[PDB]
């Protein structure tokens, strides 16, 4: 029966140390970050906003 | 092309193998 | 139930996964030798570079630690985790530490041992996954600090709730907490298999066996007001005198010797039980240091009981056992010591057992007649089985020399049982 | 007919703990939200809780 | 009688809310493994979740937006011509009015 699951292992994400940053996995699939043109028009406006 | 035990000693270090080391965890059980 | 309660359950089986930084602060901040704000700014690998000077540092005292180089302390144990691996091979990882654990039990006044230890407690997360067999293995060691650190780190099971209170305490255990500890009646069973754990796999010393036995005739001593509680507590102590009697050491079998003497002290018992404490005595009992030890266990034993029968005939296959491993004369010289402990229930056991099986040396009782001094029913018993020895055996002058000392002491005793069993008159004709 | 008792034999046991078998009976049927993230739970009993 | 069922995003269980309370069946293969840390951490401090609140303030989406697709926000209007018109074009519409 080949049967296996996610297996996290909470030593990758989470460090070791406390003085180590906590690591940033990344997934660049596009259904992960649903709104692109809705978004970056928020993040454009804001900026003409701070500019201001 | 079978590998040389030699290059599989470096695969097992290289590629994080724990299958070896499991088989020698649970090899020996009161070997005295 | 309620909600909060099951929570706990949850709670307690995920207490070594780390889900956030602090949940890894607080569980890496457990050390053995570091201090806390050390012990979490430091990686798995500086922790793993002092571990790997201290196994070989501690293969060079004893080399059974060569096997834990290549399985437990292998630069390959570094990735994996107890929660990341499944079921059918935690319990292999879980019985390695514990084969360790029993194989470094003994050292651990060094510092080397100590630095050893510290890599298991943080990569294998034993101070919260297995706190029994590490909390057992060093209990021995209550007095010193390393104890007191260990309080410190680990998280208590149900069963060691007596040293609730000296966790994180500046002053240690103390005697009297450690027999409250042993006290309960399901962790004797406990320590049971934790000791014949240690006795198969043959890693028994002085100091554990020490305080084993320290605490084993304490717990005999607590509990010897309440008989019913005494009743629940012999089939433990004398399985562990049974699998202690079994190992081949020079110190288990001392340490047996031990606990079979004030057991039976503190509660006399069945005399088949008693005659079966003799057999596994007398089966394994080589070492020179033990056989005094042996000899005065055996005394003491048959002076516990009392009924009758009690200083009756032996039988033939313990008796013979008997023969082989103690001599006449090595029973004769450890009665010609001036302390001349109270062997007067064996002496008159063991000389019936002679007139009846051997039937040939006399001698012996004339020597061992003239050393102990004996009471009046065991003399009535020894002339008894005597007279009985008048009428079946050949009678040989050595016979008439052995009733010759029985009427220059106290001579009414041997008249009154020969008009019991026989004529006076009748004693000159038939010897 | 693979089944939940066999699974979490084969299962390592970081998710063989997190499959939480509760037991709350006094209530009503549990609504069940999870966060966005699975990192926390949110019961709505049908009664009160 | 289960009332709903809803899946962990990040692990591979799914929770069903029965009338006696909460079950997680295993499934092997119900969650993504590769997660994204700038929208979603199971492993988020305090100090990065209440950063991130503040951020996802200011990036925050207005309730306009909300259409078929979210490729049409940025786009030109329907209504309007396809191609642009010159200043000389539309001077040839005020020649066409």
């Amino acid at each position: 029966m080949k049967i296996k699951t996610i297996k996290r292992s909470a030593d990758d994400y989470v460090p070791v140390k406390s003085t180590q940053e906590s690591q940033m996995p990344r997934n660049l699939n596009p259904e992960l970050h649903p709104f692109e043109r809705a978004r970056e028009y928020t993040k454009a406006l804001n900026a003409t906003k701070l500019e201001r | 092309p079978p590998p040389d035990e030699e290059e599989q000693l470096l695969a097992k270090f290289v590629f994080g193998d724990t299958t070896d080391l499991q088989e020698n965890l649970a090899k020996f059980n009161a070997d005295f | 139930s309620s909600l909060s309660d099951q929570l706990a359950q949850v709670a307690s089986n995920n207490a070594t996964v780390a889900l956030d930084r602090k949940r890894r602060q607080k569980l890496h901040s457990a050390s053995l030798i570091y201090n806390s704000k050390t012990a979490a700014t430091q990686d798995y690998d500086f922790i793993f570079e002092n571990a790997s000077k201290a196994l070989e540092e501690l293969s060079q005292i004893e080399p059974k630690f060569a096997i834990f180089s290549r399985t437990l302390f292998s630069e390959s144990s570094i990735s994996l985790d107890r929660n990341v691996q499944t079921k059918e091979e935690i319990k292999d990882l879980d019985n390695a530490i514990n084969a360790y654990l029993l194989l470094a039990s003994s050292k651990w006044y060094l510092a080397p041992t100590l630095h050893a230890t510290e890599w298991l407690v943080r990569r294998f997360q034993i101070h919260v996954k297995n706190t029994e067999m590490l909390l057992l293995s060093t209990l021995n060691y209550y007095q010193t600090p390393v104890f007191k650190r260990i309080l410190s780190i680990i998280k208590l099971p149900p069963l060691f709730n007596c040293l609730s209170n000296f966790v994180r305490s500046e002053k240690p255990p103390t005697a009297l907490t450690m027999i409250k500890l042993f006290n309960d009646m399901d962790f004797l069973k406990l320590y049971t298999s934790y000791l014949d754990q240690c006795i198969k796999h043959n890693a028994t010393y002085t100091n554990q066996l020490l305080f084993t036995t320290c605490c084993f005739i304490n717990v005999v001593a607590f509990n010897s007001n309440n008989d019913e509680k005494l009743n629940q507590l012999v089939p433990i102590l004398l399985e562990i005198s049974a699998k202690l009697l079994a190992s081949k050491s020079k110190d288990c079998q001392i340490a047996a010797h031990t606990i079979l003497v004030v057991f039976a002290t503190a509660l006399p018992l069945k005399k088949t039980i008693i005659l079966a404490a003799m057999e596994t005595i007398l089966s394994n009992l080589d070492a020179k240091e033990a056989k005094h030890s042996a000899l005065l266990t055996i005394c003491k034993l048959f002076q516990t009981l009392k009924g009758q029968g009690n200083v009756d005939q032996l039988p033939s296959k313990i008796f013979k056992l008997f023969d082989s491993k103690f001599d006449t004369v090595s029973i004769l010289t450890f009665l010609d010591k001036e302390d001349k402990p109270v062997c007067d229930k064996f002496i008159t056991s063991y000389t019936r057992s002679i007139a009846r099986y051997d039937r040939s040396k006399l001698n012996i009782i004339l020597s061992l007649l003239k050393k102990i001094r004996l009471e009046r029913y065991e003399v009535r018993l020894i002339i008894t089985d005597l007279i009985y020895l008048s009428e079946i055996l050949e009678d040989k002058s050595q016979l008439v020399e052995l009733f010759e000392y029985f009427i220059s002491i106290n001579e009414d005793l041997v008249l009154k049982c020969l008009k019991s069993l026989g004529l006076t008159g009748x004693x000159x004709x038939x010897x | 007919k693979v089944q939940q008792s066999e699974i979490k034999s084969s299962v390592d046991v970081s998710t063989a703990n997190k499959a939480l078998d509760l037991s709350l009976k006094e209530f009503g049927p549990y609504h069940i939200k999870y966060a966005k993230n699975g990192t926390h739970l949110l019961i709505t009993g049908r009664k009160g809780h | 009688k289960v009332e709903n069922l809803g899946f962990v995003p990040f692990e591979d269980l799914l929770g069903v809310g029965h009338q006696t309370g909460i079950t997680n069946l295993i499934v092997p293969g119900a969650g993504e493994a590769n997660y994204d840390a700038l929208e979603l951490n199971p492993f988020e401090t305090k100090k990065q979740r209440q950063e991130q609140e503040v951020r996802t303030l200011l990036n925050k989406l207005p309730a306009d937006t909300i259409t078929l697709d979210p490729n049409s926000i940025g786009s030109v209007d329907k209504r309007s011509s396809t191609i642009r018109l010159n200043a000389k074009d539309l001077a040839q519409t005020t020649m066409d009015a």
